């Protein structure tokens, strides 16, 4: 998958060539993200569940439509209060994965190759999320730059959907 | 391939898991010795082409069955060939320290190089013996105390010598 | 040019991406190369036209030879020894560059791609610049990151002329 | 392409010349607003696609002969070719805002763009309103005061309207 | 663009060959169609107005929120409910265009081609539109071969937008 | 790929034999019924999407360790992948509804699938229940008496559930 | 092999695509065509034997040398004879499979390709062959659709034989 | 390309219109006078070689300059591209004629052929010459009263000479 | 055009090389045979309306129809007669020609490259330019080198007529 | 591939050793015996066309179940593959007869050829026979006392038989 | 590409002529200067890499505007282009005198090379120097009276001159 | 391995092609010839051992440094001499197979390809063989065509190092 350290990599092999500083800066640029970086994915791991469950709340109150019309695809029974939540937790757990690695490879691997597809075979709406994904930033609690980054793969996947 | 990092997070996402408080301090204990990685990526790179040559020139004086004619080492085309091995074993192994995991080493390097060798008639264990050779004289200038900070590399050390020898296995 | 900015944007062009933090890590790790890289490149500037002429010296004592033997590949005419010095600039010349941009990229555009047909069709031995080149390391005065990087480069240059 | 720093190599090489003590304050100048410079690139990527929708709304409000029928926004291939040129433009802006440099923007994005639209029919004016819109939207939350460490990022917002201006300027 | 004729040719060409009875036969069942698939387009042109806005009022009674809700994508203004009608109508047109040349082709070529990507970025729905499809198909009055093959480009659309 | 006219011909040729009053009359039946088929493949076809999304909505009911973490159809991009394949072998049966033969879907589809899935570790009892409740919810809306002339399609609809059968047999 | 039903479900498939109604047509047009086509493919193959003496003792006729002059190549052994009525029987036979597909597949798979090799190698005239169909043509006793369609096969033979 | 009934769906598209009730029964004409153009087709394609034979002789016949050596049709290979191009020809009015739109032609075909002639020196007023043989013939075969359902197929004719006549004034 | 000259200097070509002496080696053999080569093409031209003429005649003895049956492709009219031998002499000059580089490329370039289309296209058979042919060989009165390298180029256009 | 020539160096290197004095004659005896070979390889070549052939109707003559309805001779495209193989091995018998070395005609031509057959169905034994025929009529065309200089030319058909023989042998 | 016996042929083709008397006999001429010619290929190409760097050399003494930094051919990899170039026109030139015809030297090397430069900035005028330095140094090479039976090669020096100065004209 | 014979083989392979006159004069040119290179060959190898031998004397003499520097590319050890004189030893067999076949191939295949790597990696000078080259021309005792068939290959690698 995709770090910043991979690519480097991956740049260097594709031309058949050592490493040279070019790489090592890639790598002390990393090596100074990834203390803050660590940081968020261990304090997000930590409020996961309640952010997972209060910005399900949150989608609910901002399209009330979704706890009252019948079907699959909607959080009107309990079966898809849990789909909901779930799903909100996978985008949570994959903003900490990328926190961890320093880019937005697991988020990609894992979760947007193919969401779009998801979301028309079974009828979900992207909005729906950008609103989930939008209360988790308001409500992570991070700072600095732990927060820079931690909304900077959320923002990924805002604009993913939009 | 997957760097220390992504190696974790793909561990864990099979399993749903967010990564442990403990995997975390493991991850930050790589991270407070980075400096120290780059150290010994950039001194054993400053010195490839030497300890290549070197390494080489010590293979056929110990084994000069490579160099005689109707050796696998003979010929012009087939010494270039050997020594850009040497170097390719090298620089993937470079690429394995460099991103602290052996995946692009075994994935792009290693896989399939066994039966190759096999197939050509080229002797994996002179290979191996050739790689050994490479190892002892790249951790030596990695770890050489002149010119650096003093700090303790070992751990480090440790780590570049198993990809070495990780590649030596795989042909031998 | 390749430096680790237009690498990092080359890499998130060829994948039609916006840029993200991965490309950020990159731009931090260039922005804390930049003073000690920069610091080399004025210094070494400064010391040029003094590393140049002691490193031919170098050359021709490990190389005694080289200002006997006649002929137009060698050091034995003043036009010989004048394109010795001027050549052994070129290369501490490039060294700066690559200072400035943190990276092989300078050196790989203007001096090593095509050296070795220049070696071949002139008659000039590499080992003649491997020379030089370890002068110009033993005799910079640099410390710390200039140093490193800036021996980085000089070592980059041997290994491509060995 | 260049970024600022290859761009100033480049122009001393064709002149065998070091590069200035001057030169290089200008760079060590860039270098200590490089921060700044990222989180601009940041903060404009990370409104990407509401930017893109936003200007063509407003563009399409502004001349909806656009998108009547027979204009050269209607049917969806058309239209979906025409917000991908307004995300293309502003991906290939903050190449040039990371990089420091123009190069990226005119080799790989505007060059033979006019003559494109030209041959198309598609309203190379219209696109340039579309940037205009564009650039104000990307400045103002680039130089949102709120949630970033305080200071003075003037001379970056000029340059970053300059990269706008001027791919404004090659299809207007 | 795509119907049975130059799709027939498309063949024959890219094989460099003359047209023959398989040809032949391809022509005799388009002609065959033609005169119940002008008489659908001719149906649904008169119908047209009066579809697209009961088609309208079918979505805006299904999905309510779509009326009161604030934002440029619904119809909780007289413009949005412009918007609304009028893509209803473009719907609605491309089905007589696909009666006219007896196939997809222009469905495609003007409508579904992109059709992802402007609901996405102007988030607007495929449910709505499914909905509104569902209603021309129940309304418009069509029958024998004219329904059927009037229905086969509706359900093609929905199709595409599920 | 044959069609049913074709399969006839092919087996006559290697006999170098003409086609018989016999199966021209088994011919002449399938000509016969071609309407009530060609209303078969429109119907199944018209209803692609419904039939895909809820026998996979079934499946994954059924089955969850499918899509726990860890699991085949987890993440996205194995989830459209599953689909997909759901969405393929509906297409590959109707192109075999239409052609009278199922050389097509053997051919083009079902031929290494099996090899394919035990290389991947993707379960293909779960794909062939998946394939099951396509074949159910197909025939459902294919023998509709509504909306249709009224008429006997049953030795059709035999036929339909055999490329089902064939489809899900390959796979299990 | 080629017919309107194969080559109908190669086009989409190569796009990815379920039929639609185009495809419909095609077989609209081929079960159309197949009543007369099966009832040209019946009475050919009753006369089959007939039609191809006959259509030998025309070109012996129109060429007379080719019963006169030696060689292998030619009909004045009884083993040549029994050849080129066997080649027209082939010929016959090819027909009739066309006639029960639609279209000229088993006539290219099983003898057009390659028959210029053939001919060239064999030493056999091509103008043997187009007398040979045109005797079959004038002979066949076909009416209507049924004629149009087996000369349209035996037509395309004379096209690819000069 | 575009058939007669896409023609018009792309004009009535451009202006967002339904196709006009007079714009249907147009089509509705082709199609009532169908059978007679796949007649039309069926005969020209029927006689294709003879109709390139018989018009390339005469053509040669009327201008001996052509085969004469050093002459453009001089030589096996000029003489087989040669029939091969009237080949081409007639086989794209061919697709016009059950098309019933000369699109086919004029973009497959016609586009940029003058300009390939004169580049290569070929007499494109000898090529228009032939092409005139071969429409006389072809539509001499086309309206043959024999062998045929009696009727009137003259706006058909009118309609296959403009396709001719297209190809002709293109290289004339 | 192919000789052994550009057919040597082709291979040198294509590798990037200059010529060794193994191309020398090419131009001595060339230069040996030019001599009998040269020979050939001198006196075949002198007899060359003599040859064409009397294999013309040979043919007509072979193939007796070719001078009584009607058509346009065949020798019973002076117009045919004169298409006839003309056909012939050009056979004949493309021996001269080939005499003249030491190869088979001005029969390939000027004659063969095309020639089946010819013959399918005017109804021409192979085996009446055989017999012209086998009576040149036996006609020619060419002795020693001469008359195989001539030979070898007559057999050359016999197998690709046949 | 190896000329005589180029076969004898490739063993000497392998050893580092000099051509043999010994050596040098028998390559000696070789280029004497030089315009015979061509002469042998021109008259075959000369002859190719009727060779296949002849050898061809031979062999059918012979096994008419190969052209019966079914055989794999049967229909226009497996007779003209058949005709092509013969052609193929012929033209590479020559190559190995004119450079006196047979790695051309197994290399390029025999290598895998007989694991083709099996998997085609094609009759190897078959291939053999034909091949005989082949053998037989170039040696009585090469070694026709008429029409040049009388000398013997029996090693020469010796070897040649040779290499007909070795392509029966890889397809039997 | 022609050599002179196929340049002839080709001018006798486009007249339907049997080689005429002042290309015959004359042909013969060429023929018995055979030998000559050979000798002026080996030794010009025996020197290739001398005459390469000795001329280059020299034009970079004559115009050192051209190795000054900003020059054309400063830098490495611009200073090894234009010692490939130089390689290549010799080359080329060599191939000519070989063949005795220009037709080699103009179709591959010369066509669009003047264009090139000048799309380049490289200065045309400065290759022709190099150019003309390289024939004057293979004529000298060619045309030694040491080492070679003597007689007159003038005319031969004269058709070598000629291709160097046609490759020269086409750059300068 | 090239030689005249096979790459006329090439040639018509690649085109597949029969041989024809045209490969019989590459032939005969090779027989000619065939006859000095290998008298050349014979010869060689007699004097191979003085001959190498006395051109490492030639090198030293040229290149004194060459015996008195310490270092492993250097001879200025025994182990070192014996080095050179193999390499020497190497040119001149290859020269012996290059007589042998007709052209550089051997050559080409055994040293050539990769002697740039060679050279570069243990740090040999080109300008060293070059001498010994000269050497072994100047002094191999051959006469006539076995002369300059022997010297185009020693030039031939000449002109590869320099
Ligand atoms: C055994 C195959 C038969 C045979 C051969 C044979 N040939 C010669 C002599 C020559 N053969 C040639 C061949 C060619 N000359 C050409 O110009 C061409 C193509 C244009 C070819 C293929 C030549 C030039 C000669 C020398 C002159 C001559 O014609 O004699 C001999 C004589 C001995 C020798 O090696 O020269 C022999 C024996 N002879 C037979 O009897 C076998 C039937």
């Amino acid at each position: 998958m995709k770090t910043p350290l991979t690519e480097a990599v991956s740049a260097a092999d594709s031309q058949g060539r050592f490493l040279s500083t070019t790489e090592t800066q890639v790598a002390f640029g990393r090596f100074r993200q990834a203390t803050s970086g660590l940081a968020a994915a261990k304090a997000l791991s930590e409020k996961a569940e309640s952010l997972a469950s209060g910005a399900a709340n949150a989608v609910y109150s901002k399209f009330p439509y979704t706890t009252s019309m019948t079907g699959a695809n909607y959080a009107s029974s309990q079966t898809g209060k849990d789909k909901c939540v779930r799903d909100i937790g996978y985008y949570i757990r994959m903003v900490t994965y990328c926190c961890v690695v320093g880019g937005t490879g697991p988020m990609d691997d894992y979760l947007v190759a193919g969401i779009a597809e998801i979301n028309r075979t079974f009828d979900l709406s992207p909005s729906w999320y950008v609103e989930a994904l939008k209360y988790v930033k308001a409500n992570h609690g991070l700072s600095g730059d732990s927060a820079v980054e931690a909304n900077s793969y959320i923002d990924y996947a805002i604009n993913a959907l939009s | 391939m997957y760097d220390a990092f992504a190696k974790v997070v793909s561990q864990a996402d099979s399993r749903g898991a967010y990564i442990s408080a403990s995997q975390i301090d493991a991850l930050s204990a790589m991270v407070a010795d980075g400096s120290k990685r780059l150290d010994a990526v950039n001194r054993i790179t400053s010195n490839s082409s030497a300890i290549v040559a070197n390494a080489a020139r010590a293979l056929f004086a110990e084994q000069p069955a490579l160099i005689a004619p109707g050796g696998n080492a003979y010929t012009s085309r087939r010494m270039a060939a050997c020594l850009r091995d040497m170097e390719i074993v090298l620089r993937y192994v470079t690429y394995a320290i460099y991103s602290g995991d052996a995946s692009i080493l075994e994935d792009r390097c290693l896989n399939g190089l066994k039966e190759t060798y096999l197939a050509l008639g080229t002797p994996g264990s002179s290979v191996a013996v050739g790689i050994g050779k490479m190892k002892d004289a790249a951790i030596a200038i990695a770890n050489d105390p002149n010119g650096v900070t003093r700090g303790d590399c070992s751990a480090l050390m440790s780590e570049i010598g198993s990809y070495f020898d990780k590649a030596a296995a795989a042909v031998a």
